[PDB]
């Protein structure tokens, strides 16, 4: 088919939230219960 | 000369009209024949 | 009336004999035998004494029809 | 290049009739690229035209016609092109000029065709400058040794005068006459216009140095003028010409209707041996006898 | 002839420069415009003047724009910068750089803010060189003003009004403040349901509270000052005819032979 | 002689390519002789492959053995190589090979020869070849780095090709003219022209994609984010799949930017795409920074990748970014809440003051990105009372648009149904 | 030549138009 | 809407068949 030579040129399905950096849920829960 | 170009333009326009008209007409003929 | 209309169409168009077959060919393969007869007679009147080619070509299959 | 006309439109918007003309000059110079933004400012050009003008009533018309052309509203473009007047300069090779001339011809033909059938009094007036442009086109065609197709333009415009002028003043008068007769009998449909064109054709044939009496008689058959054909035959017999008269009568019988033949025979009735055998031929006795013998 | 007219051009341009570097300034500008018209504004691809007198024409146009801003004439203002922008952006190679250009461009940008042609504004921002947008102050300050305005920090832009790169940015602050009041209005119309009078006052910065009735005396959404002003409460039937037209259109488009 | 064997194989390939050129030419004769002013598109469909496979000796032998009908125009081809449509198509191949050789001066001379010839010949079945020639001439002047007279000349050609009711030529000329305006940053003039022109509704898919891309660029820089985004998504959909990597990359970049401006988040699948991962990685960093709402990360990524930002062109849009970064923050705050208070909004968005948060939410109302009310009497932003949207005319309108589209597809299909006899 | 061709082609166009509307009407009747 | 979608898909399939048949016929006639 026609081509646009005019314009110069994991194995999963990742998700946006995955890259977010946060503490491990175990540590989060430990903190929550310590302050609760 | 100028009117020669005038007529050439008119021929071209009506010739394209006639061509597409004939194509559509033959399609309609095939449909009616079916 | 349908047959007479087709014959009258031929009467209208005789002056340009090559032109009528383009019309009456589509009728020639009609389900109404009266319309077929009208197409035959219209072509005949239109191209009378002309020896046109497509007119004869159209007439032939009609010359082989089940109706009388 | 320039890359922007906003400054020029600003020059136009002023109220100085000495700056305005230069602004219009530059606009006409650059319209080949900047109609895009000149379009929404056209209304300024429209109002600037619709005034005393001061050479604006001549240049703003051309500018407005150019911009409306580049847009595509030919209906509005043509009016301002006409208002421009002599600035049109029909004789020049330009695509805008070509297309505006084409649209002018189309509009004139449409108006003539639609108004010809209307009453002799209630005819919508034509634009004088439109007529002038069309006449200039006629003259260009005649000057360019393009005598053919001038009759075609005249027939489309429904003007018999120019058709007669071009068919007369041209080479191969018999050829042009034959071509015009072919067009009139074959293609064009309007019966009244056909009658007028054939009247003109017979007039030309007669005024010719050696009239084509055969074509004249065929045209007379088409017009159904038994009195005229009878006068023609009487004149032909009065002068020492008999072969032409005999052939004319034979063709008259072979083509015209029985009522027409009877009418021409009565007109003839109203040496005398020539008249008698002409009447007999018109009745067709010799024709039928010859066919039977053949 | 030509050289003499160029010399006269320089002569009365220097006359105007000595004059101011009001009304008589206007007539002088008109005379300069006429003279430039016997001369040429734009070479327009086919004359190629390459004139230091064309640089001088750009200069006199700049002084004309300055006179227009002094007079507060928005029409002539716009006309002069239209021509000036043509001169600037078009013949960059042929002409030398004018240091007194970014100031005027920034002034045009601020005027565009004040008149609320943000789309145009962004067009000129794209046209401008990218580096100058940050490096310069004359150009950047309008950019920062638009940034604050389109962020919504109306108080912050009010504060920033004090910062002006040059006195040329005059009366554009005022008209831009009026525009800001208009946007705060917008907020009042189609948000802030059931707003209070004092809150409207201290959000929409009117003049003195006695003049607080402004924008209601004029824009006036039947404010109905029922103590609270009620915000005038400003903010179920089958469309059978329209939908029947649509359905009949479907039937028509099905039944047509094509 | 491995070189000799390779030369013989290359000459066999040359014979095959010459036979292919003969096939295309005879298709052109069939098209001109018969109705259906087409099959020139069939001949051109292999134009990219033929141009890629062209060779110096191939073209030299072609010019030597052809153009025998008449004219001595082969004198303009033989020294540099050392009919109504056939001459145009062979000559187009010649100029394409000259471009491949990169000799721009005689490339443009020969292209001007083409252009005069086509302007002289006012035919109707030559329009497609003329459009291809126009595209390649715009490209040769781009390579020459002039792109100055193209504006005016292609503008005149577009005027002629729209005065003649043509579609392919109109689309190609409009695309090239818009590309010139963009390359020279004449966005205002481009906007005026697109507003005052009409794109041929029935135009080649590639030209449609180009026109949508350019129009989306105009709208994005013109402050029409919704229109820019929808047009750009449509352009990406229309674009080819297994090619046009550069065009797809540019569309993806600008679409990602315009989405971020609208206040949404691009799909991670775009970035994950192998053909676009490396190219779009800077925009992946930008998307991460905006989603995090970290101004420091935004600034550092901007400083790091300013180079690509001139390479593509987004700065005005990239500051409008910061604007819509705070806009996206407020949009999500209103999306995942129904009755949040102004103090809570300020706390969650790190805004300095509740009054500032109030101004920001009002501007969110401007942009229509929260579609929520607010009450300052008690100081909380109520949301639109969500309605079960099935007892209303929204489903009717959606189904109406889709039904009309389906009917139009059926009509177009049953009209394109053709019979050659 | 030019005018004659123009008129012939105009006649062809109009005639094909009438033949098209005929085919439409007759197709309607055949469906019935 | 579902009905119209099915009808359009069928029409497109018919057009594809017609295109294939036309090209096959023209190729055979040429050769």
């Amino acid at each position: 088919d026609d081509e646009f030579e005019e314009f110069p040129a994991h194995v999963w399905e990742d998700n946006w939230d995955d890259d977010n950096v946060e503490d491990d849920f175990s540590n989060q829960l430990r903190a929550e219960l310590e302050k609760h | 000369s100028g009117l020669r170009q005038y007529y050439l333009s008119k021929i071209e326009e009506l010739q394209l009209i006639v061509n597409d008209k004939s194509q559509n007409l033959r399609r309609l003929q095939a449909q009616r024949n079916e | 009336v349908r047959r007479a209309a087709v014959e009258s169409l031929g009467f209208i168009l005789f002056r340009t004999p090559e032109q009528c077959p383009s019309v009456v060919s589509l009728l020639s393969e009609s389900y109404n035998p009266h319309v077929r007869y009208g197409a035959a007679m219209a072509l005949g009147i239109c191209c009378a004494g002309t020896g046109n080619k497509e007119a004869i070509n159209l007439l032939e299959p009609m010359t082989n029809d089940p109706v009388n | 290049m320039i890359t922007s006309a906003a400054g020029i439109i600003s020059l136009l918007d002023e109220d100085e009739p000495q700056l305005k003309e230069f602004a219009l000059h530059k606009l006409n110079a650059v319209v080949n690229d900047f109609w895009a933004e000149i379009s929404e400012s056209v209304d300024k050009i429209e109002v600037l035209y619709e005034d005393e003008g001061f050479r604006s009533r001549q240049f703003a018309a051309l500018v407005a016609s150019k911009v409306f052309y580049h847009l595509g509203a030919f209906e509005e473009s043509l009016n301002y092109a006409l208002g421009a007047g002599d600035l049109f300069n029909v004789n020049d090779n330009s695509e805008y000029v070509e297309t505006i001339i084409a649209k002018c011809i189309d509009h004139y033909t449409k108006q003539c065709v639609e108004n010809a059938d209307l009453p002799e009094g209630e005819k919508k007036p034509i634009d004088q400058r439109l007529e002038g442009i069309v006449n200039k086109m006629f003259q260009r065609c005649l000057d360019d040794h393009k005598y053919k197709q001038a009759i075609g333009i005249a027939l489309e415009t429904r003007r018999l005068d120019v058709f007669e002028k071009t068919i007369l003043e041209s080479n191969d008068v018999p050829g042009m006459l034959a071509y015009s007769l072919k067009l009139c009998m074959s293609l064009m449909q309007n019966k009244q216009f056909r009658n007028k064109v054939l009247r003109v054709l017979v007039k030309i044939y007669m005024n010719l140095e050696k009239p084509d009496f055969i074509n004249v008689c065929q045209c007379l058959i088409f017009l159904d003028d038994p009195q005229a054909v009878s006068d023609i035959l009487e004149k032909l017999v009065k002068e020492d010409n008999l072969l032409m008269a005999y052939q004319i009568c034979f063709d008259l019988y072979e083509s015209a209707s029985q009522q027409f033949l009877s009418s021409v025979i009565q007109n003839l009735r109203t040496p005398k041996d020539q008249t008698l055998k002409m009447i007999k031929i018109l009745s067709g006795e010799m024709a039928i006898e010859l066919h039977l013998q053949f | 002839t030509s050289g003499a007219v160029l010399q006269a051009a320089t002569g009365m341009y220097e006359q105007l420069k000595g004059e101011w570097n009001l009304s008589k300034c206007g007539e002088e500008l008109g005379r300069l415009k006429l003279v430039l018209l016997e001369l040429n504004f734009l070479p327009t691809t086919g004359t190629k003047l390459t004139k230091q007198q064309l640089i001088l024409a750009r200069d006199i146009l700049e002084i004309g724009a300055q006179w227009s801003i002094l007079r507060k004439d928005i029409p002539s203002f716009e006309r002069y910068m239209a021509q000036l922008k043509c001169y600037y952006f078009d013949y960059k190679e042929q002409l030398p750089e004018s240091a007194y250009m970014h100031q005027l461009l920034g002034l045009n940008l601020l005027f565009l803010l004040s008149q609320n042609r943000v789309a145009e504004f962004h067009t000129e921002l794209e046209r401008l060189p990218a580096k100058d947008i940050q490096t310069n102050v004359y150009i950047k300050h309008p950019v920062s003003l638009e940034q604050y305005l389109m962020e919504g920090s109306y108080n912050k832009v009010f504060l920033a009004k004090g910062n002006i790169p040059a006195e040329s940015y005059t009366f554009f602050i005022d008209i831009l403040l009026d525009t800001i009041r208009d946007e705060i209005a917008g907020c009042i119309e189609k948000a802030y349901e059931k707003i209070l009078f004092t809150e409207a006052t201290r959000i929409l910065f009117f003049n003195t509270p006695k003049k607080m009735t402004d924008y209601a005396k004029k824009r006036g959404w039947v404010l109905g000052p029922n103590n609270y002003y009620s915000f005038a409460s400003q903010q179920t039937t089958i469309p059978s005819t329209e939908l029947a037209k649509q359905v009949i259109e479907y039937a028509r488009q099905l039944e047509m032979i094509v | 002689t491995a070189a000799a064997a390779a030369e013989h194989s290359q000459r066999e390939l040359d014979t095959v390519t010459l036979e292919d050129i003969k096939e295309h030419v005879k298709q052109l004769e069939k098209a001109v002789s018969g109705k259906e002013p087409r099959f020139v598109l069939r001949a051109l469909r292999m134009l990219p492959s033929t141009s890629r496979r062209l060779n110096h000796y191939v073209l030299y032998k072609a010019v030597q053995g052809f153009f025998t009908s008449n004219n001595a125009t082969r004198d303009f081809l033989l020294p540099f190589l050392e009919l109504p449509e056939v001459e145009a198509y062979l000559q187009l191949l010649v100029v394409i090979f000259m471009m491949n050789s990169k000799r721009y001066k005689e490339a443009q001379k020969i292209s001007d020869d083409l252009m005069q010839k086509i302007s002289t010949q006012n035919r109707r079945a030559l329009d497609l070849v003329a459009a291809k020639c126009y595209y390649y001439h715009a490209r040769v002047y781009e390579f020459l780095d002039k792109l100055d007279v193209v504006r005016s000349f292609l503008h005149a050609r577009l005027r002629t090709a729209t005065l003649r009711h043509d579609a392919d030529g109109q689309a190609t000329l409009l695309n090239l003219l818009l590309r010139n305006y963009l390359h020279y940053s004449l966005y205002d003039q481009a906007e005026k022209l697109v507003s005052k022109s009409v794109f041929p509704e029935q135009a080649n898919n590639n030209e449609w994609a180009r026109y949508l891309y350019y129009t989306g660029r105009i709208k994005a820089i013109q402050l029409e984010y919704s229109e820019a985004r929808r047009t750009m998504t449509n352009a990406l959909r229309k674009a080819p799949q297994h090619t046009a990597v550069g065009f797809k990359q540019t569309v993806h970049k600008l679409l990602i930017v315009v989405e971020l401006l609208l206040g949404e988040i691009p799909d991670r699948l775009q970035f994950r795409q192998p053909s676009l991962k490396r190219s779009l990685m800077p925009y992946f960093l930008l998307t991460q920074a905006v989603r995090t709402g970290n101004l420091a990360k935004f600034n550092q990524v901007l400083d790091q990748f300013g180079e690509k930002f001139q390479a593509d062109g987004t700065y005005t849009l990239i500051i409008r970014l910061r604007h819509n970064v705070i806009k996206t923050g407020v949009r999500m705050i209103s999306l995942s809440y129904s009755r949040i208070s102004l103090a809570d909004i300020a706390q969650k968005l790190q805004l300095d003051s509740p009054e500032d948060a109030e101004f920001i939410v009002a501007k969110a109302i401007r942009d229509g990105v929260i579609e929520a009310s607010i009450n300052h009497e008690k100081g909380y932003v109520q949301s639109k009372e969500m309605i079960d949207i099935y007892s209303t005319r929204e489903p009717q309108l959606a189904f109406h648009q889709r039904i009309s589209f389906c009917l139009d597809i059926h009509n177009m299909s049953v009209k394109a149904m053709r019979f050659p006899p | 030549d030019l005018y004659s061709r123009y008129k012939k082609l105009q006649q062809e166009l109009e005639f094909l138009e009438v033949q098209e509307e005929y085919i439409k009407d007759e197709q309607k009747n055949l469906k019935k | 809407y579902l009905a119209s979608l099915i009808r359009s898909v069928v029409a497109l399939h018919n057009l594809i068949n017609n295109k294939i048949a036309n090209r096959d016929a023209e190729k055979k006639e040429g050769q």
